[PDB]
């Protein structure tokens, strides 16, 4: 139905909400019967129509012309760091991080974990083979962001249905949580000066 | 104490549940008016303090008696209403 504000744009009058909520009322009175055609255009007035969306978008994959071999590239952003990479749809399981070995990149075992959560997710552990460039930020943040990208790239890859999983696990989305500017006359941007009642 | 025990405020528990028969025989007392009798007698109350009491208690029932008829009465009209948004 109509905001108040769109019916309040039609009759160029303005309203109260009462008399918006008992119209609309009205209305519903109006499709509770039988519907003539007449009928049906007078309510076709007030309505109106929305969109929703939701699919996290596809790409087509890239099969390359060096060894005609299909790869998808993915970006993740986190906090300060962001990271690309780059896999290839036949692997050995080789991972390789900013030109090192993904062990020796991510000494924390922490990060590594965060790392096999989309590969273990999807069953595929051995059978892709991973390029990696990531910066900015510390550890953490840069194995999640390779988190996000990777599992970015792994949607190209796998079945449609899988996606709605991957969603659902949240691998996809992006965490929001960033560091809160200081505030002045504060401490922390939530901690304050310890504060005194005499 | 001159009358036959066991007559009197007497419940007789039925199918051997205690607590039932227990607030049957409370809900006995509590018609009665005896358990506002006792708890007004832990205490004394004096005469004028009793009639004021009395008179509270009789003014309230009163209006509650009207209230309640009047809502009893505009009842049907509850009715989910005719003639909306006309
Ligand atoms: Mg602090
Ligand atoms: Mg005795
Ligand atoms: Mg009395």
């Amino acid at each position: 139905w109509l905001i108040k504000e769109e019916l309040e744009e039609m009759l160029v009058e303005k309203l109260s909400d009462q008399d918006y909520a008992q119209f609309i009322r009205l209305l519903e009175r109006l499709s509770a019967l039988p519907c003539g055609a007449t009928e049906e255009d007078f309510v076709n007035r007030f309505r109106r129509s929305i969109p929703x969306x939701x699919x996290x978008x596809x790409x087509x994959x890239x099969x390359x012309x060096x060894x005609g071999m299909a790869f998808s590239r993915g970006e993740g952003k986190r906090k300060t760091a962001k990271a690309e990479v780059v896999v290839y749809g036949q692997g050995s399981g080789r991972i390789d991080v900013n030109g090192v070995d993904y062990l020796l990149y991510f000494p924390v075992t922490q990060d590594r974990e965060q790392l096999m959560f989309p590969l273990h997710f999807l069953d595929r552990l051995g059978k892709h083979d991973m390029t990696c460039a990531v910066s900015g930020g510390g550890r953490s943040a840069q194995a999640g962001a390779v988190r996000l990208a990777m599992a970015r790239a792994l949607c190209s890859f796998v079945t449609e249905d899988e996606v709605e999983w991957m969603r659902q696990a949240g691998l996809l989305t992006a965490d929001p949580r960033v560091r809160e500017r200081k505030k002045p006359g504060q401490e922390g941007a939530r901690r304050k000066f310890t504060w005194k009642k005499r | 104490a001159n009358h036959l025990k066991f007559i009197a405020r007497t419940v007789m528990v039925q199918e051997g549940n205690v607590e039932g028969a227990y607030r049957t025989l409370n809900r006995i007392l509590t018609m009665d008016g005896l358990i506002e009798d006792i708890k007004r007698r832990r205490y004394y109350e004096k005469p004028c303090r009793r009639r004021q009491r009395e008179s509270y208690e009789t003014c309230r029932r009163i209006y509650n008696m009207e209230m309640a008829r009047k809502i009893n009465f505009l009842m049907r009209k509850n009715r989910a209403d005719p003639w909306q948004g006309c």
